[PDB]
């Protein structure tokens, strides 16, 4: 057993998150803990965006995720951006993270990431895509997965409930059903972060006049929408 | 190896960090930090028992920028490294973006450096807690606490030290019993008076004008009060 | 307590290799190195332990051949002799050699060796360098094996009214009396420094002749 | 250790040979299985130039970098002094970088040892030198580097003498390995033998044996 | 020397170097374990440690260390003086250092083994006192438990305090009352200002210092004995935190209260191991080797032993306890299934009940009899022996009675659970706990029988006093302890083996269908509660394969 | 295992590395610091070994003609303070201010206590770099006379003390420190009336005077 | 048997406070032979007694710094060496940017500070090496530890059984301190210093070495036919 191993224990003891692709888009879902009522919750975000159609959850060492959202930015703009003119494609923004944490692993005198990415994306010529990339620095494209510590049952649940038909409103349920099976503590709008890539917004996108300018699919729920959503389960 | 160098334990452990979070206990001041509806205070302990000191240079309570204000547990050596740190980037974000450092944006900066240091192995982490407060343009009054750990994030109220258990029990209930984010109390004085009152209560100690160090920061500026303004406070405290 | 006991580990180099042996007369410095017993069709004459430095100054050594040592001692004496357009020094030489092997002290670098040479200030002079980044000015030194009985037969031979003839005479005594005799040509190697001649390595043949005039001395 | 099992790695490399004659050098393969492909084959005697042959003995990856660097050498010489490299110059060469490799730690500096024959340029003096870890390079009129090494070394020794080497080179070809052969030639002459003439020197070896024990047994 | 070690080594305890401490409680143990901690000063002897024990100390040692022997060292009478009667007199600075050193110790941490032996430490040395110093002892040790700057981390050592409290209840059980009133009310208080209000399900949080004494309880009620018939108010009291605690890591703990209540009714166990008794026939001058070498540590009256033997009066209060707390559970999760709900308070509670049922069942194992539906090592079982004296007590039957109505009601739980909470998984873990409870406690306790406690480990003290080729160089606390590990073994010699009932085969086939489910985290300790069912069962195996 | 390396926590949160330095700083010899009124006074021991000039072996040294200041490391120290005060008045063209050179020596100190590959300062200003404004300040190996003395002075004298008389208090009480021991006193002086706020060393007829009656205490 | 844990390098405090390898270091001077160094008011000697056998030649003890300043030595040569070598350096560069000869003081000031590096460093070594400096005319005397120490004395000795040329010193202080004018005898005294210092050894031309500098001389070192008490 190395330090890679120890990373895999690490995010092992993390919160769950999951990750659940249909055939027109990708929800990602999380539980935000913060045993302090005096602590802001709104503060503190577990899904960050990393491009307008790509966007990235966690399990594990959350500082480390922070820091791995901002060099996943940058990179997303200084390698593939300012030379085509575009955002990158899901697969090769992930294989730059995956890039970046087997160098962290590799390099002398640094430890490896604690963390687990669940990411997910869209593009042309691909469609959508939802992709698991560990510690070590392997990226894994999938269905329907789930990370962290009650991540068997939620994976045994997701296995049961994946098909083929399956619609963003079916995963968006299907995912609340398995953070609802699996909350550490209080299960409310507040306490749940959910994002989804879907069809693009044009009211998100802040000006018109440019028809060929189309608004993001990245799309966090607000926590109105979330208890709304909880109320038909 | 992994007791003495921040490296993963076989149990995924970081036995580094928390002797930092150990360490950040060595000095017995609690500091407690609340906001008002247009003010932040921050209240700290102060213990001069050499009779050789000078009161006036020993303070945790330092002033990063005009609004900005920080007051940190743990070793005064580490606190004035952050301190002359949090001062540097504050001014580079001035200069380079043309305006105002937010406070949580100094508060994720100082979280950033600390997971660096988390995560190389030739830098030790900083046994110190770094709570910032300000009064911000878009957010108004806001408190942000890091950790050696990296970790960081706002709060209504807050309190550090080896005795915060108490100070965090006790503004859990009044916060419960307000059913609110804040103090309604429209000046600064009193929201002093509250913070004051509520640190005497936890702690079961009366203090003096030369026991506590307080920072108050509004729309203007953040500063510190003076010990006569802790004893005007002290005064109109024992007239109710 | 603590020393630096690799330096003296070094130092014991009483088994580094074969035999070297200088003497330094008032008529040119002779040094003797044993030639090992190879292959009948090896070319013996790739075997070389006592090298040139400059045409007044020569080597011997008693390690590996495997080489930095002595191409800085070259590249020093070239670059003096470009800048100052004389000849250098042999003691300044030899503390190029060991100034090198400082700078390149708790750790031993490189193998000891025996620099001979002539210059108009000090006529002939003979130095060990040690891999200590040290030397020593010697009348006649012996390294190797069987160096300490060596260095008692020079300490008791060495009478500074030598020639050039009995320097070698005493060299290949000495050399055939480590080895244990039936040292005939290809057991020994000679060479010489003068101030007229500079540094010159003997042939076969002068080896040999010279072996019989020491047979021949030994019969009386 | 580290050079001494640099050795014990050369020792369980293919054999290889090395005979210089009056004006020709003769540089001296496993068993290929049934699915190998023998078209493309690097051959063990490399060239590192028109005058001058290598054949390693010992870890062919690591001689594959040997080779190269001697070839780049060779080039670099040619190119800065207008004159192609010597014979000794280039096992000096040779030998300084192994003795490089040596140090620094040296887990395994190459693990493999060389055979640099061929002649001078100007020049029809056969020369050959055997080149081995830690930089010591030294002359040979025949060697041998491989499994056997001390047979094949003393069979040589036996037959081949150091006060008439073979005029022809014929003979010098003309020896019995108990195959690969390269001849060397002055004016930058290199030629390779093919199979059909290693097999015809094998079926004279054999009917000479066969003639010898029919006149004695 | 032996005392003023005993001192320089209580006080060099750190909080850093773990290897030093376990060093230095392995010497504190060996002092402890072979002198009487007492006062051997007479009436009148006007004699001090500092001007007799230290200028004798200091002048035999500058006479060693200056490069002579022992032999030449003459003294007089006076090193009599010098000995015990002054030398025993630093005992009670000795405690209070220790007590200090300790609650120091809560807050570091600490591997599990130096946590034993630490506790080992402790007992040893409050069973080496007399009855002054013990009595001083237990009132500085409640002194500073109720007052001391402790327990500020988030994972503290508690067991290095609420253990040896309970040890001093083992010895002196008329303490307990009064203590354990305190420990309710201060419970009480912590849950008024809001403790275990927030549901933390992977952890605890440092708002819960009310587990404290959640913990101390537990000890305390382990070792009451005959000094709890206070039981009205101790069954209010668990009725109320059972009803007023929701929280999965706190329900947990506080299930345990039940089970050291009716444990502690219960159970055959010895209560005094002490070095020497108080009553002793030896003189105060052979006292100093715990007679280790002497014949008369083998003799009859040195060894009279104190044992706890339950009586009709506690056999009748576990049984009313056991009868009380299983309908109330029944009562709560019939009503609680009468209205099933989705949300985590439903569930919770669920286990929660569930947790009690299993630790009633637990607690009261020892009145359970295996050969009920239908032997040499007779054990001290309370309703008798044969079958004759058995039928004729109508408590026995209505034990037996309630055991059927509690595991009728876990196949209504079951048969509840899989019909409408399948994707649950919590739920089914504490189901499948419970069942393993109700097979493996047919009239042995084997949950808690492996876990540390506040009794003299047998194989510590073992390896502290053996010495090979020499038959037993031991102490009274060692024979004690040898003599409760006998029992305690012929109690844990009974064969359960038996015919599988209607409830039981019902139970098996339920446990079977556990066991081949989807979840790995609901199969697999069903995997291991159908191997000890399959172990307590005969033919099971049949049953299993077809 | 925790002691053995700097810039290493150990598990109550402490570095023993700088304890040992602090250690070692309480071996050396006394100096003493007293604030007067518009002025500070240094005072510092000098132990004689034997063939020793009694002149000219200064320990109190000058930063910036207006700061007063294992020995090798309080030089080292005090070179960084003054390139440090050079750096400020090169780029503000004002004399550094006590506070601000404080400060900066404080970062400095603390910068050798965050890598394991330097070596803590053992100097006296604490090893840890941590520092306070003092009315009176002791360290060396009489350190807690001097600091008795000093308190006995705070206490004595509420509304100040003059630089005249605290020259001579400064002598007595290290003379007061000494007598533990069975040696020279060096004092210096910065004040704004009698050395127009330019640190000075006071010699001659005042050190006379000062020595007379320290020996008459 | 009695092993330290806290002497492996000279980035480790000992629990007292000790530097174990700088006083190894300190050790390491007993090794070298023995220097004796005098000093009166207007004249400066330096006195020096090894050779490895009958057909070797002298170690050098004495090295020139400038033509008003040297040195003698004891202990590790090359860091002898690289010391001398950086004093001439700073006295090149005193002598070159400001026409100011090298005051003797401001030269042990920094070779203290020089020798003060490679005591915190890790994995270096501190120097190992004792030196005895002496300057021009006033006179003066310094003595210099590894340890980044220096003394200005009037006179002392080290190495190699040098207790007894400091006793005798010590002694005859107020004898030698006011010789001024003559040199020859201050060099006498100093002979006989370090006579004091030799177990029955004879002094010849071989084994001996002397150094002078005052005013209006130059630093001058004798040896050879030259130590023959002239």
């Amino acid at each position: 057993l190395g330090q890679i191993d120890y990373a895999l224990t690490a995010v092992k003891q993390g919160v769950t998150s999951l990750g659940i692709k249909a055939t027109n888009g990708v929800v990602i879902a999380t539980e935000k803990k913060s045993s302090s009522p005096l602590a802001m919750s709104e503060t503190l975000s577990k899904v960050s965006l990393l491009t307008p159609d790509i966007g990235a959850v966690y399990s594990g060492m959350g500082p480390d995720y922070r820091v791995l959202v901002d060099k996943s930015r940058k990179v997303a703009h200084t390698s593939y951006k300012r030379i085509y003119g575009e955002y990158p494609p899901t697969k090769l923004l992930v294989s730059e993270v995956a890039k970046i944490m087997q160098e962290a692993t590799q390099s002398g005198g640094v430890r490896p990431f604690g963390v687990s990415l669940l990411i997910a994306g869209h593009d042309e010529f691909n469609g959508f895509s939802l992709y698991q990339v560990d510690p070590s620095g392997s990226y894994f494209p999938w269905k329907a997965t789930a990370i962290g510590k009650g991540s068997v049952a939620a994976k045994t649940f997701l296995e049961k409930r994946w098909n083929d038909e399956l619609e963003l409103e079916d995963a968006i349920h299907i995912a609340l059903l398995t953070l609802k099976e699996s909350v550490e503590g209080e299960f409310n709008g507040d306490t749940i972060e959910l994002a989804i890539i879907g069809d693009e917004n044009p009211d998100l996108l802040g000006y018109t006049g440019i028809p060929t300018d189309k608004g993001p699919r990245f799309r966090k729920l607000t926590s109105q929408e979330i208890n709304d959503r909880l109320e038909a389960l | 190896y992994d007791r003495h160098i921040t490296i993963f334990s076989p149990e995924g452990r970081l036995y580094q960090v928390e002797y930092a979070f150990k360490a950040t206990n060595q000095t017995n001041i609690n500091s407690l930090a609340v906001r008002g509806k247009d003010c932040t205070v921050v209240i700290s302990q102060k213990k001069v028992p050499d009779k050789l000191l000078d009161p006036t240079t020993v303070s945790y309570i330092f002033c990063i920028s005009r609004t900005i204000g920080m007051v940190v547990n743990g070793p005064i050596p580490d606190a004035r490294n952050a301190a002359l740190r949090a001062k540097a980037e504050a001014a580079e974000f001035r200069y380079k973006y043309g305006y105002d450092m937010p406070c949580d944006v100094l508060a994720k900066r100082m979280a950033n450096l600390s997971q660096i240091y988390t995560q190389r192995a030739y830098m030790r982490p900083l046994g110190v807690i770094l709570t910032f407060v300000s009064v911000d343009e878009e957010l108004g009054p806001s408190i942000y606490k890091t950790d050696p750990a990296g970790y960081y994030v706002g709060y209504k109220a807050t309190a550090t030290g080896p005795k915060q258990q108490e100070i965090t029990t006790n503004l859990e209930n009044h916060f419960k019993k307000s059913k609110i984010d804040h103090i309604n109390e429209e000046s600064w004085e009193k929201v002093v008076e509250f913070a004051i009152t509520h640190m005497i209560d936890a702690l079961g100690t009366e203090f003096s004008k030369n026991d506590l160090e307080v920072g108050v920061a509004t729309k203007d500026k953040f500063f510190t009060l003076s010990a006569e303004n802790i004893e005007e406070r002290l005064v109109a405290i024992a007239e109710q | 307590e603590g020393r630096l006991f690799q330096v003296e580990y070094s130092l014991e180099a009483i088994k580094l290799g074969s035999t070297a042996i200088g003497i330094a007369t008032k008529e040119g410095v002779v040094l003797g190195v044993e030639k090992r017993a190879t292959s009948p069709l090896l070319e013996s004459d790739s075997i070389e332990k006592i090298v040139e430095i400059d045409r007044h100054i020569g080597c011997a050594m008693s390690g590996l051949t495997a080489r930095s040592m002595i191409e800085h001692a070259r590249t020093a004496a070239v670059t003096h002799n470009l800048y100052y357009d004389e000849d250098i020094n042999v003691e300044s030489l030899t503390q190029s050699v060991c100034d090198l092997a400082l700078r390149f002290m708790s750790r031993p670098f490189g193998v000891a060796l025996l620099i001979a040479g002539h210059d108009a200030d000090d006529g002939y002079q003979l130095f060990h360098a040690e891999p200590s980044g040290t030397f020593y000015r010697y009348n006649a030194k012996a390294i190797g094996s069987g160096s300490e009985g060596a260095q008692a037969e020079l300490l008791n031979e060495w009478h500074s009214s030598l020639t050039l003839k009995e320097a070698e005479l005493l060299v290949l005594k000495i050399l055939k009396q480590v080895m244990e005799e039936k040292l005939d040509e290809n057991n020994a190697q000679l060479s010489c420094i003068t101030k007229q001649d500079g540094f010159k390595i003997y042939d076969n043949e002068k080896t040999a002749e010279l072996i019989k005039e020491l047979k021949e001395k030994e019969a009386a | 250790f580290q050079v001494e099992y640099a050795l014990e790695a050369v020792k369980r490399g293919t054999c290889a040979v090395g005979v210089k004659g009056k004006n020709c050098v003769v540089l001296g393969r496993r068993s290929t299985l049934k699915l190998q492909d023998t078209r493309i084959t690097p051959s063990k005697v490399s060239k590192i130039d028109s005058h001058v042959v290598l054949s390693f003995s010992g870890l062919n990856a690591d001689s594959r970098i040997l080779i190269e660097k001697a070839r780049v050498e060779a080039q670099s010489h040619r190119l800065t002094l207008e004159d192609p490299v010597t014979v000794e110059y280039l096992t000096r060469y040779v030998a300084g970088v192994q003795q490089r490799y040596t140090q620094s730690g040296g887990v395994r500096p190459f693990g493999v040892s060389t055979l640099i024959a061929g002649f001078d340029p100007r020049d029809d003096e056969p020369k050959l030198y055997q080149t081995e870890p830690s930089g010591i390079y030294s002359s040979w009129s025949a060697q041998t580097i491989g499994r056997n090494s001390k047979t094949v070394r003393e069979f040589l020794e036996k037959n081949y003498d150091r006060k008439e080497p073979p005029a022809t080179v014929e003979e010098c070809v003309k020896l019995t390995v108990r195959i690969e052969i390269t001849v060397v030639k002055p004016d930058s002459d290199i030629v390779a033998l093919s199979s059909e003439e290693i097999n015809q020197y094998v079926t004279q070896i054999e009917q000479e044996k066969q003639e010898q024990q029919e006149q004695d047994k | 020397h032996i005392t003023n070690v005993l001192s320089m080594l209580v006080s060099k305890l750190d909080m850093n170097d773990t290897n030093l401490t376990s060093n230095l409680i392995n010497g504190i143990v060996s002092i402890a374990a072979f002198i009487p901690i007492q006062d051997l000063t007479g009436e009148d002897d006007y004699i001090s440690f500092e001007s007799d024990t230290l200028p004798l100390v200091q002048q035999h040692f500058y006479h060693i260390k200056c490069g002579e022997s022992s032999k030449t060292f003459r003294v007089d009478d006076e090193l009599l003086n010098n000995a015990f009667k002054a030398s025993t007199t630093v005992f009670q600075s000795m405690l209070k250092v220790y007590v200090e050193k300790i609650f120091q110790l809560v807050d570091v941490d600490l591997e599990d083994s130096l946590v034993t032996k630490i506790n080992q430490t402790t007992m040893i040395l409050q069973e080496s006192m007399d009855d002054k110093i013990f009595n001083y002892f237990a009132s500085l040790l409640q002194r500073n438990f109720w007052s001391n700057d402790s327990f500020k981390e988030k994972d503290p050592n508690y067991e290095l305090v609420t253990i040896p409290l309970a040890a001093l209840v083992r010895r002196n059980n008329g303490l307990s009352k009064e203590l354990v009133r305190t420990l309710l009310f201060h419970i009480k208080e912590q849950i008024k200002r809001g403790a275990g209000s927030v549901r933390s399900t992977s952890e605890i949080q440092q708002r819960d210092v009310k587990l404290v004494l959640y913990l101390t309880a537990l000890n305390d009620v382990l070792r009451q004995c005959h000094e709890s018939l206070y039981s009205d108010e101790l069954i209010t009291f668990m009725k109320y935190l059972y009803d007023n605690v929701t929280n999965p890591p706190l329900d947990v703990i506080t299930s345990i209260v039940i089970h050291s209540a009716l444990a502690t009714l219960c159970t055959t166990e010895i209560t005094d191991c002490r070095l020497f008794p108080e009553d002793s026939k030896i003189p105060e001058k052979d006292r100093w080797g715990g007679l280790q070498f002497d014949p008369r540590r083998f003799d009859k009256q040195h060894l009279s032993f104190q044992w706890h033997v339950p009586s009709s009066d506690e056999i009748t209060l576990s049984i009313s306890i056991l009868e009380s707390l299983s309908e109330y559970c029944i009562n709560n999760v019939e009503e609680l299934m009468k209205a099933p709900r989705h949300d985590s308070e439903y569930g919770d509670m669920i286990q929660k009940y569930v947790l009690v049922m299993t630790h009633t069942l637990s607690g009261s194992s020892l009145l359970f009899d295996p050969d009920f539906n239908k032997d040499i090592y007779t054990c001290n079982y309370y309703f008798g022996n044969t079958t004759e004296e058995k039928l004729q007590n109508p408590q026995y039957l209505q034990v037996h009675r309630v055991r059927a109505r509690i595991g009728h009601f876990f196949h209504k739980l079951y048969v509840f659970l899989s019909t409408n909470f399948e994707n649950n998984t919590n739920m089914f873990q504490i189901l499948l706990h419970g069942l393993k409870v109700w097979f493996t406690d047919l009239g042995q306790e084997t949950v808690f029988n492996e876990d540390p406690n506040a009794f003299i480990d047998v194989d510590f003290l073992e390896n502290v006093q053996s010495l090979s080729h020499v038959n037993e160089p031991f102490t009274r606390t060692n024979f004690a302890i040898r003599a409760n590990s006998l029992h305690q073994s012929r109690v844990l010699l009974h064969s359960t083996n038996r015919k599988a009932s209607k409830l039981e085969n019902l139970l098996l086939v339920d446990i079977i269908q556990l066991a081949t489910s989807l979840y790995p985290d609901i199969y697999k300790p069903a995997q291991g509660t159908l191997v000890h069912c399959m172990k307590q069962l005969v033919g099971s195996y049949g049953v299993v394969i077809n | 295992g925790y002691d053995l390396s700097n810039s290493v926590f150990s598990p109550d949160g402490r570095n023993f590395q700088v304890e040992y330095a602090v250690k070692a700083v309480e071996n050396g010899t006394t100096s003493i610091g007293i604030k007067c009124n518009d002025g500070v006074v240094f005072a510092v021991e000098k132990l004689i070994t034997s063939l020793l000039v009694p002149q000219k072996n200064v320990k109190i040294q000058v930063v910036d003609r207006h700061i007063g200041c294992l020995i090798p490391d309080g030089r080292h120290l005090v070179n960084r303070g003054r390139e440090e005060a050079a750096s400020f008045k090169k780029l503000y063209k004002t004399p550094i201010p006590i506070p601000a050179f404080a400060d900066r020596l404080g970062q400095y100190v603390q910068a050798h206590t965050l890598y394991n590959s330097v070596r803590p300062f053992g100097v006296s200003l604490e090893p840890s770099g941590s520092y306070w404004g003092y009315k009176g300040a002791a360290t060396g190996k009489g350190r807690q006379s001097a600091k008795a003395e000093l308190e006995k002075l705070v206490d004595h004298h509420p509304e100040g003390l003059s630089a005249r008389e605290a020259v001579k208090q400064a002598a007595k009480i290290i003379y007061l420190a000494h007598e533990d021991n069975k040696f020279e006193l060096e004092i210096s002086w910065c004040s704004l009336s009698e050395t127009n706020g330019l640190h000075k060393f006071v010699k001659g007829d005042l050190l006379q005077e000062a020595i007379d009656f320290a020996q008459k205490e | 048997m009695f092993r330290n844990n806290y002497d492996g390098d000279t980035v480790t405090f000992s629990p007292t406070g000790r530097l174990f390898q700088v006083e190894y270091a300190l050790e390491a001077i007993k090794q070298g032979s023995v220097t004796v160094g005098l000093r009166s008011n207007t004249h400066a000697v330096l006195v020096a007694l090894r050779n490895a056998d009958e057909l070797s030649s002298y170690q050098k003890k004495i090295i020139k710094c400038d033509e008003h300043m040297g040195l003698s030595l004891a202990g590790l040569a090359p860091d002898a060496r690289v010391l001398s070598n950086y004093l001439r350096q700073q006295c090149n560069y005193s002598s070159l940017v400001f026409n100011r000869k090298l005051a003797v003081e401001r030269a042990g000031h920094l070779l203290c500070d020089k020798a003060q590096k490679n005591t915190q460093s890790y994995g270096g070594r501190p120097y190992g090496v004792g030196l005895l400096i002496i300057g021009y005319d006033g006179a003066h005397l310094l003595e210099f530890q590894p340890s980044g120490n220096v003394t200005e004395l009037y006179g002392t000795a080290i190495g190699a059984r040098s207790q007894g040329a400091k006793t005798y010193l010590e002694r005859t202080l107020d004898t030698f301190i006011k010789i001024d004018g003559n040199p020859d005898e201050l060099i006498k005294a100093g002979v006989e210093a370090i006579s004091q210092s030799l177990r029955d050894e004879s002094l010849t031309v071989d084994n001996l070495s002397i150094a002078i500098v005052g005013k209006d001389t130059p630093f001058t070192i004798y040896d050879g036919e030259a130590v023959a008490k002239y």
